[PDB]
């Protein structure tokens, strides 16, 4: 929508300080830092080439455009999720227990906020049941 | 006891589905149990013991249809454990799986068999056996290995099926009028095949002594030709194990795993250019921890290593030269 | 359409020439249908099949000389992709392949042969059949394989004959006069090349009891060694074909090749002693990152890296050094 | 002469019990005694030579008694080396061991059956043979190999039956009329079996041009199937000797060992968190030492000097920027 | 031309003694020569061919002999480049070499023989053709490779003889009676042998059903048990032909020679505690070179390189420290 | 006993300076550093692996209880002493001599002062042989 | 010809700061410096064995006149150019897409000025069919 | 002799430096850095194992004596030099060409300074073909 690309526009300006339609990593950096984190020359560069569609390591307000019109179920990152749960499914039944759960959140991978995982053990435990299921979990969250 | 029956229902899933440890026990069981009919076909067979044979046959065949029907039922219960198979939808859906359903219609066939019929029981008694596998693993495995060495079984059948057609000629010529099993060059055909793999039935074989030379000359290396594939197909199967026991213990499949779900739920929950974007980029993480699994992961490592260790360096020279200048 | 022209030109001279994937399945067709052929022939031997097999045969020569016929122009169309052949004169230098030309000539032949004219054309056939190669890829292997162990196999053939020839020896003294498969050392020579191949036709085996004794005795040893060369080529393959799954991935060619180019270009733009001295530089890294594609390119990493490390290591201890003496 | 006493105890009991070089030697002698009387006994079953095959036998078992008597009574008395074995009640033990029993109760039988016996004196004779091993390590090293490698060997068999059983049915279908060989599905197996693993007697062969056909078809495949075993165990004993060779130089299950005994020595002398937080993190690392002996102790090396260096830079970072800060 | 006849000298030392490259050729020219001698003598058996074999055999021989005479005067000539075969007295211990002394002696022999002596032609064909190694080469590998798998050949020796003796007595059983091949044990120990090898003559099979079945079950580990050590061997000689690529690369014996050459020259020069003390130093360190030329020299310059690291982190933890207290 | 449950809590209180029950790997060091030796930080994960029994980085009063009650032989240590001592035992015949022992145990793995060797030569000698046994001196210090 | 040596020779002496005819490393070094680029002591010491041709470390004149003499076609380094090229044409149809030889140039290697490049798509482009061809080019860099 | 032990004592007081007959690597680093070359810990580690009879780290005065007791000939060492300059024997002929030997004494391993390698030229050259020899010339050092 209208109002659609005039926020993508704005978010765009943010970003690419330079103004010219040319992101570089540096103002990706400078702008995360100023977000709270640092990132890596590494992330930085892995972030510039997933996003960009041409070869030039600058991405045009198009192709920001482009990549935010995929959704989570557009994308089709399904079965990845599914993938990497099962990995986390140590018993394998289909349901990972919530206190596994939680020390993998709290404890593992990027550091999650008690916050987040919180969160997590509120919506995705429908039947409450603390075998929290990673199936129907995700398909909510692709719906 | 809820709890326990839950606990129960996994146990009896896992161990009629992918076993690890004394659960194959029972499989071994079952397997030997359905062998054994088998086996006891073939001595149907023979008419010296026919009637035993057939006695013993019968009793083990219901014996079969019991065993056969309560797994497949116990099966279908345990099936719960799994989200995927849940309720009336859920556990039809499981009974679509091929092998269930190939199991339920072995089942109803050798039934109704039950109620030249023989025929049929042997063929019954032979998908079984081959629907023991449940999962393809023994043809996967030995597809992945000839695969990989689809080449170098390319070029052994290559050489040794030229060796054999010479091999053969020549023989047929030196052999073609003083010995009456190369009459035609078919049967000098056979009688290569059959020396080549080393079989040597003795049914034709050389007698001049110019085709026992030919032969001898020829066979010394097409025994080797058509004896390669068994040698590179076990070296391959042996490295192939070794490798698998190698990459057991690194276990670097957690950490981008933990970024891509944790990534996966901050983006679901943006609903924004940064956390997509790390979204990608734990994926990414994912995948390419999932390929290597192998020494290229420690190349990577080492490279790592090294690039960080002489940005260090870099930093430490500004560090001095700034000093100095102060 | 010259774009789409070009493409299909393209598409058409990879999957004719060297193919990657799907590609190879045309190949199995044409491979099948010459075999076919060949198999054809064998059948038109047995006298009882002779009529049938030689109707079949005809069509199925005709069908192949039809199908042989359209690649070879094809591919000829085809070659123009390449820079090499291009014009009449590229495409007659194309023609002027090894193998173009074997295609073209048994093609001929082949025709004439259509217009004891068998001989000629089972001859024609196992020459296709030997032709479907068209690279030598097959023999370039297996003597890279052989030429790796030459080594292992002449000491195998070495002890392996010596053990046929002592064998031989002596069963044919412990069985000279008591039996008749052993009148002259030859039929105990070629006794013994037949068992210790494990080939055991039995038209010639020993039978007085000191023979069967000195045959277990030495064959106990003579079948290993004689099957020796199969398993040592076995392994050889497989450990190539790992070395080559492993090495797959390294793709370190990359940079010295973009610097050999560069630095031929300004060499060829100078016209000094810097150009010529870094184009030598350049080829010189291209040459030495073209031969390790091993481990020893990673014991040079190492040793790059440590050195890199040490000589940083000098430099903090000159400005820690310097740091104190201020 | 205690020394001299405890020192010829201590050979003796080495050479009995498990030896490294020469010693072995004296085995070989004594298992070949014992051979030779195995050899003899079947010499004795030929009525040719069962007379002087039974007056070499009868001399050749007293000497054997006499060799195992005195051996056994060494051993006994060389037991006396190790702490386990001392006294009466130490030695007692040391006779309870189960080779030592068998080694007791197979002389005491040979002995009585010196004052139909033969069959008794051939079990014998095999059962001396069997516990030559006197460790079960030949059984246990095949046991390994054959266990680290039972995938590949269920599938080995799994296919190849399915071969050997789809080829038989084959041929006897092709052959059953026109052949008395193949006169029942069990003649027809019996052939398949005995092609696949080429031993071909040759009692049984296709002769219908149909079954050769067939028969050449399946046993192509079928014969790399049945041999596959052989190289599967010959490459996996292969590598596990030659990874063997690898690990033996690497010699890291000292410091662990010593740390270990250390810890439990003070946590014994403590009678203190602190000592017996020690204590059970020094079996930690002697555990963790156990384990790996392989590359993947390599892999934690890397890892280790890694962090350590990456703390040292992060430790340099501070100290760099105190200074410019001062 | 001295310096022309020393080269020549010294490249007929070379291409008589260990070659390189192309000088092979030339002996596998000699070696052929002499193995068609040896193959002459067969067909002189063969009463059908006996006058013209003995024909070209003479000829042949009598060019051996030329061929023999001129090739180990040349190599008496050649061996004045070697130091340690100079002059009268050098020359004489060169001939003094085992293989030397067989030449000559074979020599001398043969021309004896040209002066029923067909048996003393043989054994001197047989002589020279095992004199063709010249360095006991093959020997030496077989031997270092089967000693390497020691315990894997004797566990496979073992186990099968074990199989091969149940077999053999479980089919004679089964088959004392019902079948006249299997008379005596003897006779079911040949069967045993000759099946569980694959050779299968036929001449003995079992016919009964019951020892079909027995030898079924049998044979089908017994020929594996039996393979087994065609394919350890095969894949301990490819590991090895690997390794010895892997490590034709590394070339870290330089170094450590040089500085020992240096410092045994000093130690001598010195007639002192640093130079004698050096002198041992650069001997050990030239035999700790010699003994890895594997990957335990990669581990140890892993373990150099991280505790110099350490080192000199150290170093800059003080310099650190000391600028923080300045 | 009512005092062994005292000195207890007065170690762990020593121990777990907070004072709140949770007692952390720095506290451990701290500690540590008073009794004279530097903790490495790979080292103190180990021993917070070790002796936790939850799985939050802490220990509780009565886990610290639990793992004070496994006595020398309640542990059943005897294997991993046994087989150390064969390691060392480069002659296997169940005795070690004096010289190698004592060189071990002052030069090897985490160097010995001479008491302690001192101690282990006065006490493991019972019968004065110089080829100490060690499978009869495990035995006592398992009784 | 007179001129040329006499213009080696100064060459040579710009190169050969000492002035005895012992070129070092050092020299190359320096005056590389000069012209504007850092050579690594690696790099250097691969330039010096390349050149050398007596063993020593020092080149003479006669020796630096002799590997001036070699041409581009007289060095027959034809073979090497054109595997580089096959290397780099991923293709492998004998012609170079304009793009990935532009981005190959510029961002690959030895970065590469925009200007060498455009030289590149100017004079080997003589059909101007974008899919540039390497084959007939270095065969014009040969002539 | 009497000299021989009065000139080995004062040689070994001037390197145990402590005096109490038990010679440290502190003392042999010391006094060969007043000789003039820098060692290092593996370097003078070894030294003291080579040289070292008993197992304590220390050397006493007899052992000292019993190290010199082993001459040229003695210690039998002509297998090792053999077998290095049949290393170095990049033709295996017996003889080393006096140029490659020159050069791998001035530019190979220790840094050998060029009178050393005069010297080497000087007497090996017992026939003065250029081929210097490495059997003869060994037997002598030998003898
Ligand atoms: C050319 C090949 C491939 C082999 C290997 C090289 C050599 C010199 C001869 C061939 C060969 C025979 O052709 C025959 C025999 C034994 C004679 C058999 C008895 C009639 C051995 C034997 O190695
Ligand atoms: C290409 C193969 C398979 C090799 C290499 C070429 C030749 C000379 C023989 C083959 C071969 C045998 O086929 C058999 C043996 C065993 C002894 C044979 C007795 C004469 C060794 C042996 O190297
Ligand atoms: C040099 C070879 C090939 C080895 C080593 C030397 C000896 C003792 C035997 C060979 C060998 C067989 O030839 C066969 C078997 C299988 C069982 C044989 C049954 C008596 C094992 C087995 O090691
Ligand atoms: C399908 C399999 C597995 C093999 C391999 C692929 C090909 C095209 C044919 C099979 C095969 C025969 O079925 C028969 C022969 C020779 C004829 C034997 C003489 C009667 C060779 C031959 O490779
Ligand atoms: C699955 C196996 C075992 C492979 C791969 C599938 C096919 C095409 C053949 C097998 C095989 C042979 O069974 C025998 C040879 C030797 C030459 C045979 C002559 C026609 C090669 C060869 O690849
Ligand atoms: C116990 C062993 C070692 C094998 C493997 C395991 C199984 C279940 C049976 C044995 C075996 C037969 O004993 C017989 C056949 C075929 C029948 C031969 C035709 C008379 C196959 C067959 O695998
Ligand atoms: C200890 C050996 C050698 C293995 C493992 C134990 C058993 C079950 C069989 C052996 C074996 C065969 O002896 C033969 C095959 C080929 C197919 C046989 C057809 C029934 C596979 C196969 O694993």
């Amino acid at each position: 929508t209208e109002e659609q690309i005039a926020e993508f526009k704005e978010a765009f300006s943010l970003f690419d300080k330079d103004g010219d339609g040319t992101i570089t990593t540096k103002e990706l950096g400078t702008v995360m830092r100023s977000l709270g984190q640092n990132p890596t020359e590494a992330e930085l560069q892995d972030m510039i080439n997933e996003v960009d569609a041409d070869g030039n390591g600058t991405i045009d307000f198009p192709e920001f455009l482009t990549m935010m019109a995929r959704k989570m179920k557009d994308t089709d990152s399904e079965e990845e999720i599914r993938e990497a749960f099962r990995v986390f499914d140590k018993d394998g039944n289909g349901y990972i227990s919530a206190a596994e759960l939680r020390h993998v959140m709290t404890n593992l991978g990027e550091k999650l906020t008690d916050e987040e995982v919180d969160e997590m053990i509120r919506e995705a435990d429908i039947d409450g049941d603390g075998q929290v299921n990673y199936e129907e979990f995700v398909q909510m969250m692709t719906a | 006891r809820n709890a326990f029956y839950r606990k129960l229902q996994n146990f009896l899933y896992n161990v009629l589905e992918r076993p690890r440890g004394w659960a194959f026990i029972y499989h071994a069981y079952v397997f030997l149990l359905v062998f054994s009919c088998l086996v006891l076909s073939v001595f149907s067979t023979i008419k010296e013991y026919e009637k035993s044979s057939e006695g013993a046959l019968y009793i083990l065949e219901i014996v079969t249809i019991v065993v056969f029907g309560v797994e497949y039922f116990v099966r279908i219960w345990a099936a719960g454990c799994c989200c995927r198979y849940r309720g009336w939808r859920g556990r039809l859906k499981f009974a679509r799986k091929p092998f269930c359903v190939i199991d339920i219609m072995v089942l109803i066939a050798s039934i109704a068999v039950l109620a030249s019929a023989l025929r049929s029981l042997r063929f019954l008694q032979i998908l079984r056996m081959i629907r023991m596998d449940r999962r393809g693993g023994t043809w996967k495995l030995l597809g992945s290995v000839v695969y990989a060495h689809s080449k170098e079984l390319v070029t052994a059948w290559y050489i040794g099926f030229l060796c054999l057609i010479l091999a053969s000629f020549l023989v047929y010529l030196a052999e073609k009028g003083e010995n009456d099993h190369f009459d035609t060059y078919a049967d000098a055909l056979w009688w290569g095949l059959i020396t080549l793999t080393t079989i040597g039935y003795g049914d034709k074989y050389p007698q001049t002594w110019n085709g026992r030379l030919l032969a001898a000359t020829f066979t010394l290396i097409g025994v080797s030709f058509f004896a390669l594939p068994a040698g590179i197909l076990g070296s391959g199967f042996a490295l192939k194990v070794q490798e698998q026991h190698r990459q057991k213990h690194f276990e670097k499949r957690r950490n981008p795993a933990a970024g891509l779900i944790q990534s996966a739920w901050r983006f679901y929950a943006t609903n924004r250019a940064v956390c997509v974007m790390r979204f990608l980029v734990s994926k990414r993480k994912f995948k390419e921890s999932l390929r290597p699994y192998d020494v290229m992961d420690v190349i990577e490592q080492y490279s790592a290593g090294h690039l960080d260790m002489l940005s260090r360096i870099k930093s430490l020279q500004s560090r001095v030269d700034q000093i100095v200048g102060r």
